């Protein structure tokens, strides 16, 4: 009974900035490994960033090491990933991936519907 | 055995505890840096030193064979030496021993077992006597450093070394050997000496050559250890320490001496050297000189079976091969490798790359199940060596699943690969495992459970050492995270321990098998039917109702045996088809193990020796069986011996000694028992007794002297009409000497006329008899008595003699 809800609302950036939010219900989003991915149109699957635990460890992708700066609300709320300067390769959909929770019986990988992000 | 197992386990535990104390001041990163700091030229020199040591071992064997007297081709001798020394060094009598592999090679090559046992004893004693003298020589050379290395004053080391050398040169060489030199040597190089028993010790030249070869071998071993290590002491003290460590490791009976050898090295060269360089050198040396040779020997043995016994369409029951006992070793290695990989944390970059694609709880579950599968394969390694089809299938499936779970776990090219290779190798040798027996009923010696306990303790030691970065807390067990690896290893170790303890308890609380019981009428009828359908009339001794029967559970086979003391002495080879003979032998061996009784056979045909070897019995010739060929036996052709035989026939026919045949259970009995009483004026397991039903089972032939019954003998026949044998013989004392020979020849003539191809005159003991048997010019075949693990045959023969009456 866990759900992930996104809201990014991005159409055009042209070197601007935008923010994405990933709502979460089942897990406290405090000790739950969770991240974001990318699905370019006609291309394979890549990732963007991740939050490990307690809002301390946060590893980014190769192309966005300093471009993006994601953060976690630290409570049972949504996490935030924001857009930045013009990345033409960023014209893709962005999923919200959760792979670990506080439960030790949770084996499934829950995804998000995804937001169409274009510049 | 239980006392030795307990002592070995205690010593291994003490060695591990001491080792953890010595490497207390090192982190895993330092050990990794020390391992990576070894240059490529050092590795090349290590490989070259190992190759030279193996050439020297080939020499070990060549000298041993020259001592025994057995002549072998150079290629066969080299293969046997390399295989035996690689297998025996890595594992000590746990799954396969050097004696077993050299037996399985040379006996196939056609060499008696006594010589092979001599070779094994000579090699072992040569190493064990060469170690102290070389140690004393190194001490005499560099006691200045030897005193510091061993932490005793130089005076004590010097005096003990001098005393050892003097005692060796006096008693070991001359006082106890040249005071009693002996009259003559049997082989070229020997000196049999007086004592309680004659002893086979080599001559002065052979002893000097063996000492030189052993010195070169230990020099090569100390050399690979020396050059794999950057900071080194002088070679003499290092060699002394290495020899002492080798003696300590091989004296503890631990397989490979892994627990104590490393402990002695780390306790002797800790302060004067670098802990990380020393540990890296020890691990690299063990891996290069023990694990890699074992892998190479295993691959060579499987290649030999895959080419010399599979390319040629033998179309025979594949037993006594090296598939089973070597695939068991490979499976045990895979299991211990999985257990060890469970404790170590995964590679950081590989773990991150994996965890960015697979759910982390799946990673934890895969880790735990992979550890459990490793323990399961380690335990199933016993089943493979006993050639169980179910064990083969289960182990293959578990290896494939373990490779999959290693890939799912922290990405491991190594384990996955190694396992897939072992699984393919096991799959290619399906035909070796044939028994349809059940795994849950497999007997388990304390040796295998002790090995499992030792491996589990090693894995927990590796867990403690590797994951010393993370502090310990009760919350670790409940911790579940991708980056956290200490909780993973803790859970895996706990689960493996729980599973192993549960399995050990379940196999220890199993109910004892029923005791042996005398067969009933229905089983006697079954045995008679099987004998009739078979072609081994020698099996008719089962009908006396004095030997327990072990019926094969498929359709038709049985094996007679009788228990005396702690030995379950059996009769001739199991009666029935060849395909069920090996299975029945394995069943008998399993039954003896459950009862904690030593399996013993008696009068074994030469054809079945491969099975007696692969279940672990040593051949020992004890007699010869005469077999008169009825194929020709022409009455016209005569010689020195044949002329007197036909003269006997003519004299008997003229005298009126006409011989009469009778159908089973249709002969007079009172006269027969009178004849038997006269002959004896009881005994079993070799001839039988005088029972109306027992004699009723077979046909009875009686010879009449002027109309009265004077002598008779029991006749053994089969429906196949291929062979005939005589059960027991009795002649009245008042009969002339002409009676026995006439009876023999009349039976021979009747069996020839009936169309039987062969006839059996019985078995004659080896070493004043056989003069009468050879009169009929028969064909003679050897008959062997099998004993387990090359134990003392004196006890077995005494027990058989006691049971014969």
């Amino acid at each position: 009974g866990v759900q992930l809800v996104e809201s990014g609302g991005g159409l055009v950036q042209a070197g601007g900035s935008l923010r994405l939010s990933c709502a979460a219900s089942g897990f406290p989003v405090s000790s739950a490994w969770m991240a974001w991915y990318r699905q370019a149109p006609g291309k394979e699957r890549e990732w963007v960033a991740a939050i490990f635990s307690a809002g301390q460890k946060t590893r980014y992708a190769d192309s966005v090491k300093g471009r993006f700066t994601i953060s976690r609300d630290n409570a049972k709320n949504t996490v935030y990933l924001q857009m930045n300067s013009l990345k033409p390769e960023d014209t893709a959909v962005y999923y919200c991936n959760v792979k670990d929770t506080g439960h030790w019986w949770d084996i499934y990988d829950y995804w998000g519907q995804g937001t169409q992000v274009t510049v | 055995q239980p006392i030795g197992l307990v002592f070995t386990l205690l010593l291994f535990g003490l060695a591990l505890v001491a080792c953890y104390h010595l490497l207390r001041e090192i982190d895993p990163g330092a050990l990794h840096d020390a391992i990576a700091d070894v240059p490529r030229p050092a590795l090349l020199g290590a490989l070259s030193a190992t190759a030279l040591g193996f050439v020297i071992l080939l020499g070990y064997e060549w000298s041993a064979s020259r001592f025994a007297g057995v002549t072998l081709p150079m290629r066969s001798l080299a293969t046997g030496g390399f295989s035996a020394f690689a297998i025996g060094n890595a594992v000590g009598l746990s799954l396969l021993s050097g004696g077993s592999v050299r037996y399985r090679l040379y006996s196939r090559h056609g060499i008696g077992a006594a010589e092979i046992a001599r070779m094994t004893l000579f090699a072992s004693l040569s190493l064990g006597c060469a170690l102290p003298v070389l140690a004393a020589l190194a001490a005499l050379c560099d006691l200045d450093d030897a005193a510091s290395a061993l932490h005793l004053p130089r005076a004590l080391v010097a005096v003990i070394a001098i005393a050892v050398l003097s005692l060796a040169v006096g008693l070991v060489a001359f006082l106890a050997r040249h005071r009693l030199p002996g009259e003559r040597p049997s082989p070229d190089s020997l000196l049999v000496r007086l004592g309680r028993r004659s002893l086979r010790l080599p001559g002065l030249r052979l002893s000097l050559l063996q000492l030189l070869i052993t010195a070169l071998d230990v020099a090569a071993a100390a050399t690979v250890l020396y050059l794999l290590l950057p900071e080194t002491p002088p070679f003499a003290a290092f060699l002394l320490v290495y020899l002492l460590a080798l003696a300590a490791g091989v004296l503890s009976h631990v397989p490979g001496g892994v627990g104590v050898f490393e402990a002695v090295l780390l306790a002797a060269f800790a302060g004067q050297l670098g802990a990380a360089p020393l540990a890296a050198a020890l691990l690299l040396y063990r891996l290069i000189y023990v694990v890699l040779p074992l892998l190479l020997a295993c691959l060579l043995l499987l290649f030999l079976e895959a080419r010399r016994l599979w390319v040629t369409r033998q179309a025979i029951r594949v037993a006594s091969g090296f598939a089973a006992p070597i695939l068991a070793i490979l499976v045990f290695l895979s299991g211990v490798v999985l257990l060890f990989s469970g404790a170590t944390p995964a590679i950081d970059t590989r773990l991150e790359h994996l965890g960015f694609l697979i759910p982390h709880r799946l990673i934890d579950a895969s880790h735990l199940v992979a550890s459990l599968i490793g323990v399961l394969c380690l335990l199933l390694a016993q089943g493979l060596r006993r050639r169980l089809s179910a064990a083969w299938a289960l182990t293959l499936v578990l290896l494939l699943v373990g490779a999959l779970l290693s890939l799912l776990k922290g990405f491991d090219w190594e384990e996955a690969s190694l396992l897939s290779l072992t699984a393919a190798l096991l799959a290619m040798f399906r035909r070796s495992f044939y028994r349809p027996s059940r795994l849950m009923e497999v007997p388990f010696s304390p040796l295998y459970v002790g090995a499992s306990i030792c491996v589990v303790g090693a894995s927990v030691w590796l867990l403690l050492f590797a994951n010393q970065d993370v502090h310990y807390s009760n919350q670790l067990w409940w911790q579940f995270a991708l980056d956290a690896d200490a909780p993973r290893a803790l859970r895996a170790a706990l689960g493996s321990c729980l599973l192993l303890l549960a399995l050990a308890l379940g196999w220890l609380l199993r109910a004892a098998p029923p005791a042996i019981r005398e067969p009933n009428a229905e089983e006697l009828q079954r045995a008679a039917r099987i004998i009739r359908h078979s072609d081994q009339p020698d099996g008719g001794l089962a009908l006396t109702g004095d030997k327990a029967l072990l019926f094969h559970e498929s359709d038709d086979a049985f094996l007679m045996y009788a228990r005396r003391g702690r030995s379950m002495i059996a009769l001739y080879d199991p009666i029935g088809p060849a395909m069920q003979r090996a299975e029945l032998i394995w069943q008998f061996r399993d039954l003896c193990d459950l009862h904690h009784a030593r399996p013993v056979f008696y009068q074994v045909r030469a054809e079945n020796l491969p099975f007696y070897m692969d279940i672990g019995l040593t051949a020992l010739k004890l007699g010869e069986e005469a077999r008169v060929d009825l194929l020709r036996f022409d009455l016209e052709n005569k010689g020195k011996e044949m002329k007197d035989l036909r003269y006997t026939w003519n004299r008997g026919q003229r005298d009126g000694l006409a011989l009469e045949f009778h159908e089973p259970g249709q002969a007079p009995l009172d006269e027969l028992k009178a004849i038997s009483d006269a002959w004896l004026g009881e005994k079993g397991f070799s001839l039988g007794r005088f029972t109306p039903a027992y004699l009723n089972f077979f046909r009875i032939a009686i010879v009449r002297h002027q109309g009265k019954p004077v002598a008779f003998a029991n006749l053994l026949e089969t429906d196949s009409r291929e062979l005939a044998s005589l059960d027991l013989m009795r002649v009245h004392p008042d009969a002339p000497k002409l009676t026995m020979e006439f009876l023999m020849l009349g039976l021979i003539l009747h069996y020839k006329a009936q169309g039987h191809a062969r006839f059996s005159l019985g078995m004659v003991p080896l070493a004043g008899l056989r003069r009468f048997k050879d009169k009929f010019q028969p064909d003679w075949e050897p008959r062997y008595l099998a004993v387990p693990a090359g134990l003392d045959p004196l006890v077995a023969l005494a027990d058989t003699a006691a049971l014969i009456a």
